[PDB]
């Protein structure tokens, strides 16, 4: 009647309150292997950064953006996906390697024409380095990466652990090492194959840390989101619970009636 | 019954079908008597008919009587008051669920539902006791793994809390054993089984012993035998 | 279930297939059906008259009315005097059946007269010993021995809820006397089962003792695999990524639902509800996809119809499958594999 | 100093000498060097802070001196006796891949790897 | 081959004594796969 | 089916299984946001809105009221505007578009309008 | 507390330790406990007779019994003429408890008179001076003036909650009366936690006024950190602040 | 209350919720109709006021799905709307 359509809803928002409150525990778990990640990755980056700044930073360009293949991240994939649109009217024809699901169906809708690589197994693993390097040498020959002026990569920097700052940076290509020119106050010998090389190891040390970045700000979120879950939930609740509260007064009224009834006797 | 239990003086194993009805039909005599019905058209002597009946079925020096009073819940509430007055009654409640009637578990027993007032170790001693206690915690730990199981997976799960669902199941499926009327169901008589030897199948399970042995080879099968000769069965 | 939704077309459907039964002879599989109508308008009787004559099954329909107009005593006594009509086949050795549709509408009858009749008491209204009047109606219906008759009647109540409010009190007396449930679910009519049955909760007591021999094999863990869609179902519109098994069982389940689906009006032969409940278990269309499930059955059918119509003479015929026929039947479902 | 890095521990990320092995031969730091990038090669490393000397292998990688002293140091995984008997049973599959044959650089690097560490 | 892939090859070899980390066999072990994309269209997914 | 037509019934059986979707989904909805529902089911949502906008129709003695004037649209016309809008051709415009608007055709200058 | 989920083991429990007091030779610290066993089967409560019995306690306990099968204007004067037997004590000067199990099943009995009687129902169909009884009854224990002679008739009621409906007429007008309410949790029992006692839901509104001062101290601690367990139980699948975990140590040893 | 509702043309639903929230008038306009006193005003007040009623109750839709992509067209009936 009333009584059983409020209690399968409130059945429904209960149940749900249940999943979303062992997702969020699950993801404060995940959150910090995440996190450690980003760290140590963060550090090793900079390094690298080092010798570009000084070296100056000086530049059809590569997307390259990441979510996880797990849904369930917030509004990661499509927060993402509106920092990658904008850029999207800057170059409307950008070939998008898509590193995780989630990302890919918000792009895939923008421009399937742009869609060219995509790769699987992202989500469940938390980033490493076997998988930026494979990615990166599928990058070289499938990408052919050396061609685009400045590679650009779009990733969710983890600004706090309550916040996600959708971010993205540009990977200086062997092109930016050749019109840079305070490479020469890092001076090496034309035999060593340092350009070509050293393109590729940063290629893939700028992707894992943006990947690394990504993933703890993709789990945060998710926590984050998942809490927020679970407090609307309650409201509801609450809002069917007095609903069920007056709706037993009213029957035990109409029994009240019945009662009258026993009167007229 | 009290010619048995008295002149007889024997035991007895009463058995009355369905107590629910007997409620139902006080309740339209009490209406027909013009007595104003109580809570939920109930009659107002309800509790003292029942208790009535309830006192006379008792261990005297003369005899013991063990009822056995089926009582239908009408849409499965239980805090109807003419469940509820039965639900005080009575000594040892047993609740059938539907949903594991529905798993193909028969018996349809709930066993989370399952309490009887004696169950200890000065009952059925420290050991049954004891493996009682793990079996319901055990079944408790399943049924609360079920939520982590819906959205992560089985697969993506803790490995202790694996092995305690996986053992879980073939437990939940021991359960299921074939019943002599269920040849007119399934046609497997029924099975059996004494006390010291559930004690001891359900602990060797709950201890991983009998993990060598598939769920589905506790499933709707007795004795332990029987246990270990479908794990082959399913084997070959 | 809930009232006129679909309550009189419930009841036609059965009146409808046993058809070919009743157009077979010998009297034990002609039914002479009784249908009664408590409460209807007589537009109604005689759109049910028109829908019956359309098919031409009222050449052993029995029609027992008591339209909204006639009196309140006439209605109570309505359905005991369509009873004894269904009596007199069931003494004289032949089986029938009797649809009582509603006998919500004949408690209100007995409610009113026995108010007017200054009758005190009453459980919503409804005095004590309605659940007398309507449990020994219902129990005037039986299967009678060989020894001492041969007939049987059957009988089919129709309770129509007030809002799906089962604990009210006339539904509650039913569902203990009643043999059977078919709760029928508005939202799951809507959702496009039509006639819509919510199986989680209906049930038969006596079960599988009167199922086709064949049909009982066939879907042996049809309800199982159902029963394990409607829980994975349940957890699996959270929309996670469950494990591929669960999503075999999802998507199984899912082509299972959309399988059972038939329209109104339809009846369908039980030599052609054999295959597609063998096929469906044997999982051939837990590949086909859900859109295209309507055409595979169609389709299915008829190609059986040219191709394998002696194998589908011999499920007929002999109502049980052989391994040769559980094989042969596997080979034609394989065999059509184009949907 | 030093900065040596990987991406799952950092090591160093001062450190008095530094000596490495580059494609620019072997390379010694020891305080400011003047200012480069070498490329590591896969490499049996001394690192020494003070006059302490840590015995590493190394994966290969990057090495950069910044004009400011500080080498930038980024690598993919080392310790040298951690890894020093298994390296002979990869020996045996280096051999085996070798026979058949990016399998190629699998074989030659395994190779290398086994002969590197063998080095020491 | 490409240096990265050079030198990943190089520290995947590196964790075969094997007395390495949780962390290490993980950084050096993916069963990952890859879907090649075109036009919309996929050439087929494979393992990376 | 056989009263007003297959295709008529076909229609109506769409609409009303969208619609049932998408009030079972209006728990989800509110607990969980409009991105965090399936894709498939995000453009029956989406689908499902723009129907309950459309349904609307001005009336021609309420035309006073609401201040639009009553439009009345044939049965013929009915089923082909319905049809159309399931096939989600005219599906890429305004839930404003489908609110308080007579037949198909609105529908579309109404685009044009809201498009100025 | 919730349905036969052993409240009279919670309450018999009681009984046992005032037995420490009884074999002592202060009289007006010998509590004689009068059990008032209503609707109470007469199986049960030999059940009770024979556990009193092996727990010797008999000998100081009264048991007045109105069992299932005794009538309901018997069952209906039952925890009345129970007070009259522990004002006597009272009056001389004595203490004594009385544990009346339960008034659930005598507001069932006053509503089968009452109706029978033609005494209109009243909220959840419980005759409408049952507040009036049940005020009647709890207000006749209490500890009396000096000038009176310092005696008392300690009580302690025990009501059935039928899903632990609080909301219930019966409890709610009852659970205002008294001075502190206790309430079991279920789940707990199950739990093995035997006392169930759901710790949030349990309250004395005089409480700790009358508590030993040993005890008063070492215990202020025990509530703050029970307070916190509960908040703190709402991790299972982490790594917690050392805080967290020694809070969490803390609260389930 | 529907009793009244009933037999009265119009009605002036009030909420306390905006009352609480400030904004007195507080009155609802989801459920404040007139269905009589439409044809009462001035010409002037039924010129300048036209199907402010419905903006106002696509307003309150609009802020109902506010709470990510919101067009040009829902943010301008937002932004009027709420001024």
């Amino acid at each position: 009647a009333t009584l059983k359509e409020v209690e399968m809803r409130l059945k429904s928002i209960k149940n749900i309150e249940k999943i979303t409150k062992t997702m969020k525990i699950v993801a404060s778990t995940r959150l910090s292997k995440a996190e450690k990640a980003k760290i140590s990755a963060k550090k090793m980056d900079e390094a690298e950064q080092l010798f570009y700044k000084n070296a100056e930073t000086k530049n059809k360009e590569l997307i390259v953006a990441i979510t996880s293949d797990k849904g369930l991240c917030g509004s990661i994939h499509s927060q993402l996906a509106k920092a990658v649109r904008r850029h999207l009217n800057d170059q409307p024809n950008a070939d998008i390697v898509t590193i995780g699901d989630k990302i890919k169906m918000q792009l895939l809708r923008t421009h399937p024409n742009n869609i060219k690589l995509s790769i699987n197994g992202i989500g469940k693993d938390a980033p490493t380095f076997q998988e930026s390097a494979l990615i990166a040498d599928k990058l070289l020959s499938v990408m052919k990466a050396g061609t685009y002026p400045k590679i650009s990569i779009f990733y969710n920097d983890p600004v706090s652990s309550l916040s996600f700052e959708p971010s993205e940076k540009p990977i200086f290509n062997a092109k930016t090492i050749e019109q840079s020119p305070s490479f020469g106050k890092f001076e090496i010998d034309t035999d060593a194959n340092v350009p070509r090389d050293l393109f590729e190891y940063t290629l893939a040390n700028q992707m894992l840390t943006a990947m690394a970045q990504g993933y703890a700000a993709e789990i945060s979120a998710r926590r984050n989101a998942m809490d927020n879950a679970s407090k609307n939930a309650g409201d509801m609740i609450n809002r069917y619970s007095i609903l069920y509260n007056r709706t037993r007064q009213a029957v035990i009224t109409n029994e009240l009636v019945d009662i009258i009834t026993g009167a007229s006797s | 019954a009290e010619y048995f239990r008295d002149e007889e003086g024997q035991d007895v194993l009463l058995f009355i079908d369905n107590i629910f009805r007997f409620t139902q039909a006080g309740s339209e005599v009490s209406a027909l008597l013009g007595r104003i019905p109580s809570a939920v058209g109930y009659q107002p002597t309800l509790a003292t008919d029942m208790g009535l009946l309830q006192e006379r079925i008792t261990t005297t020096k003369k005899g013991s009587v063990t009822s056995v009073q089926a009582v239908y819940v009408p849409a499965d509430d239980l805090t109807d008051p003419a469940p509820a007055t039965t639900f005080a009654h009575l000594d040892a409640t047993t609740v059938l669920s539907r949903g594991i009637s529905e798993l193909g578990i028969y018996p349809a027993v709930d066993p989370l539902d399952s309490k009887s007032r004696l169950l200890d170790a000065a009952v059925v001693g420290q050991e049954h006791y004891d493996v009682a206690s793990k079996v319901q915690e055990t079944l408790q730990t399943y049924k609360s793994l079920q939520d982590i199981i819906a959205i992560l997976g089985m697969d993506e799960l803790s490995e202790q809390d694996k092995l305690t669902v996986e053992r879980a199941r073939k437990i939940q499926r021991f359960l299921s054993q074939p019943f002599a009327v269920a040849e007119v169901f399934t046609g497997i008589p029924g099975k059996l089984v004494r006390l010291k030897d559930t004690v001891a199948s359900f602990k060797a399970v709950l201890e991983g012993k009998y993990d060598n042995i598939p769920e589905h080879a506790f499933y709707m099968v007795g004795g332990i035998e029987d246990v270990v000769a479908k794990a082959e069965k399913l084997a070959a | 279930g809930d009232r006129q939704t679909g309550k009189t077309a419930v009841a036609l459907d059965t009146i409808l297939n046993q058809k070919r039964w009743n157009n077979g002879s010998d009297e034990s599989k002609k039914l002479y059906c009784v249908y009664v109508a408590v409460g209807q308008k007589r537009s109604t009787v005689a759109q049910l008259v028109q829908t019956l004559e359309q098919h031409d099954a009222m050449k052993y329909s029995i029609i027992v009315a008591a339209t909204a107009s006639e009196a309140a005593p006439l209605q109570y006594l309505a359905p005991f005097t369509a009873a004894s009509i269904g009596e007199w086949f069931r003494d004289n050795g032949k089986h029938a059946l009797i649809v009582y549709d509603d006998l919500s509408k004949q408690a209100v009858a007995y409610r009113q007269l026995s108010l007017l009749l200054r009758r005190p008491p009453g459980r919503e209204a409804y005095p004590g010993d309605v659940f007398y009047l309507h449990s020994r109606l219902l129990e005037r219906a039986a299967k009678l021995s060989e020894k001492e008759g041969s007939g049987s009647l059957t009988a089919l109540p129709v309770i129509e809820t007030q809002g799906g409010d089962v604990s009210a009190y006339i539904p509650t007396n039913v569902i203990s006397i009643t043999d059977g449930q078919i709760f029928l679910e508005a939202e799951l009519f809507y959702k496009g089962i039509r006639p819509a049955i919510n199986v989680g909760l209906s049930v038969s007591r006596v079960g599988s003792a009167a199922q086709v021999k064949a049909l009982k094999q066939v879907a042996g863990s049809l309800k199982l695999f159902l029963a394990q869609y409607r829980e994975v179902a349940a957890f699996a519109q959270f929309g996670s990524d469950l494990d591929a098994s669960t999503k075999q069982t999802l998507v199984r389940g899912e082509r299972l639902t959309q399988l059972l689906k038939q329209n109104q009006y339809s009846p369908l032969a039980t030599e052609e509800q054999v295959p597609l409940i063998y096929a469906g278990v044997n999982g051939h269309l837990d590949g086909i996809e859900l859109s295209r499930i309507g055409e595979f059955e169609s389709s299915f059918l008829s190609y059986l119809k040219s191709n394998h119509n002696e194998l589908l003479t011999e499920i007929r015929e002999k109502g049980e499958l052989s391994k040769e026929l559980l094989a042969s039947l596997k080979s034609a479902t394989e065999s059509f594999v184009a949907t | 100093k030093l900065q040596f890095a990987l991406p799952h521990e950092t090591l160093y990320s001062e450190v008095t000498q530094v000596n490495l092995p580059a494609k620019s031969g072997r390379i010694g730091v020891l305080a400011n060097h003047v200012p480069t990038v070498e490329q590591l090669l896969p490499g049996v490393v001394e690192v020494m802070e003070g006059s302490n000397s840590k015995k590493f292998f190394i994966s290969g990688g990057f090495a950069t001196v910044q004009p400011d002293s500080q080498l930038c140091v980024t690598a993919i995984e080392a310790p040298l006796e951690s890894f020093s008997e298994n390296i002979k049973n990869l020996l045996a599959e280096a051999k085996k891949n070798v026979s058949s044959s990016r399998e190629a650089a699998e074989a030659a690097i395994q190779v290398e790897v086994l002969e590197n560490l063998q080095s020491v | 081959i490409s240096y990265a892939a050079y030198l990943n090859v190089a520290a995947q070899a590196i964790r075969s004594t094997e007395l390495q980390t949780a962390s290490v066999l993980n950084r050096s072990q993916t069963d990952a796969f890859y879907t090649q994309y075109k036009n919309a269209s996929e050439p087929t997914p494979i393992t990376k």
